[PDB]
């Protein structure tokens, strides 16, 4: 019988399933995840420059100078600001800050 | 004491993927947030055993 | 699947074929040999990489949501913001996923088409000097060396050389 | 078509074929009958349902419509709202219409390719034991009972069994 | 490329084929002849024009830009205007760009599949009265121009071509 040539394709041990429109769970030789789901869980600097850690102070608490925010009396460059949800130290003498959410916006530039 | 270029509220991100699914509220140079659990791109062919 | 080479007439894969994606297996006297095609596998690599590069290059705009805060007296505004962010979010999710699904299909179909096309290149080159078995192999009507083989895999096959010889052995 | 089977070399389909989407029509010494194929019909069913389920799942109970009212000194904000809802209205419409067109076309071709793939499978199984009429039918060089027919339909055609008989009939 | 005809088994184009997209080359005694197929070339034209008309008709569900202005006291609102318009700009760009690409790819394979189906039409018509060379090539300016309108009496040339085949 035959001298003989054959035509065929790669297979391997890869269990990496992908989806298409017609099919689900389709096992392939080679895939590529293109969606990141991992961070480190740490809050870092950003292009080297560190953020402004307000701690228990609110923006007013800082900008006016509630004595409990005396750390913030002089402040280097920040890359962003980390303000807490309901920061303890803000308007010690109680009251109100007019157009606060627009000031809070202005700080983002 | 770390460093990043992309910054979520829950963590920080090194990757070169074109998407993430962590938090929407990111600061810095980041991938496009999506509500997806998975995005896998078939590059090879079907693995059919002999 | 759509071109019916992969998981089709070529029923299964070649776990020993590992120098590429597609290719040959010649079984003459001098030896055997899983040996990948060059042209088709390369072109298939160039296409796919070109594809995923064209996928990561399409969803790369910026910058921030700029993140805004609203009063207990501007709750329509706040919601409008919210509605527009979630809105865009959903759009870019759908877009990313559907693109994924569609280019996955088209990818698998591309390999299938690739393989078939190859088998069609070899078949139409050989012609009737062989038996198209239809397991994706060919059975020769002559003696093919590690020299006649390795002439088929680079596109060159003197049909009218082996023409009369194979016509004889055929009958 | 795109695969040239449906409305191509097979010019039209069979109203008598009812038990499925693709299959056979035999006419031997015993009988004469339509019979659909199991595997290709199930595989295409499986495919298309997955396709339509993957359509009703991709635009699903999310993008909403709270109404909002605005004064006569909120005309910008009012407009801003209109332009946003209309905007996303336009977008989802375009997405849905395009989706439907594309998946339609791919569906059609999917059937086409399916048919061809069937023809090609039976073909490359029968080889030169038969005659390619060019119409999507094969004329047997031998005799095929309601049995040799069933050996074709499920991919178990013994070529060497009928090989020499078909040969002797062929060179004549 | 996907159907293997264009820049495939039919290695190259015909610069003298200029009455259509696809078509034939007969070379018998009476003469030669570049001559474009009709049906297939017409049907391609209809499907391509149908496609681009189907692309111009999909980005016209449109707009007129009412352009707003804001104080130095309504900045979030301005940005919300900005972000929205930029956001939709990005979406329609993507759709537009992406559609072009995908419908480009499908146009190309559409031609490919066209040509391969043509060749498969002639091939399954002639049957074994000819040599399928596989360069994309395989009788009177009367037998030729009978094939190229779908009509070919096989059992006419059957016994003659069976004769000339065996000698
Ligand atoms: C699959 O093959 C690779 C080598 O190509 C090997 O490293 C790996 O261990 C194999 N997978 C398993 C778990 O057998």
């Amino acid at each position: 019988p035959g001298d003989q040539i054959c035509i065929g394709y790669h297979a391997n041990n890869s269990t990496e399933k992908v989806d298409t429109i017609l099919e689900r769970n389709v096992t392939v030789t080679h895939a590529k995840d293109i969606l990141e789901k991992t961070h480190n869980g740490k809050l870092c600097k950003l292009n080297g420059i560190p953020p402004l850690e307000l701690g228990d102070c609110s923006i007013a608490g800082w900008l006016l100078g509630n004595p409990e925010c005396d750390r913030l009396l002089s402040v280097p460059e920040w890359s962003y600001i980390m303000e807490k949800e309901n920061p303890r130290d803000g308007l010690c003498y109680p009251g109100s800050f007019n157009d606060y959410e627009e000031l809070k916006y202005l700080l983002s530039s | 004491n770390c460093e990043t270029k992309c910054q979520t509220p829950l963590g920080a991100i090194n990757t070169t993927l074109p998407f993430h699914n962590v938090h929407p509220l990111t600061i810095g140079e980041c991938p496009r947030y999506v509500k997806s659990e998975k995005l896998v791109l078939a590059t090879g062919l079907r693995n059919v055993p002999q | 699947g759509l071109f019916g080479a992969i998981a089709g007439f070529i029923e299964g894969g070649w776990q020993g074929m590992v120098d590429g994606w597609y290719g040959y297996h010649h079984s003459n006297d001098q030896g055997s040999g899983y040996a990948a095609d060059k042209e088709s596998t390369q072109k298939a690599f160039d296409g796919i990489t070109n594809k995923v590069n064209s996928v990561i290059e399409k969803m790369n705009t910026q910058f921030e949501a700029v993140g805004k805060e609203f009063s207990n007296l501007e709750r329509r505004l706040e919601n409008l913001n919210k509605k527009m962010e979630d809105g865009f979010l959903d759009v870019w999710t759908y877009n990313a996923e559907l693109l994924v699904l569609m280019e996955n299909e088209r990818t698998l179909d591309f390999h299938d088409s690739n393989v078939k096309n190859l088998y069609d290149k070899v078949r139409m080159q050989l012609r009737d000097n062989v038996k198209e078995l239809g397991n994706g192999c060919f059975e020769f009507y002559h003696k093919c060396d590690d020299e006649c083989m390795n002439s088929v895999k680079n596109g060159t096959y003197d049909y009218p050389k082996y023409e009369e010889e194979s016509k004889l052995n055929r009958n």
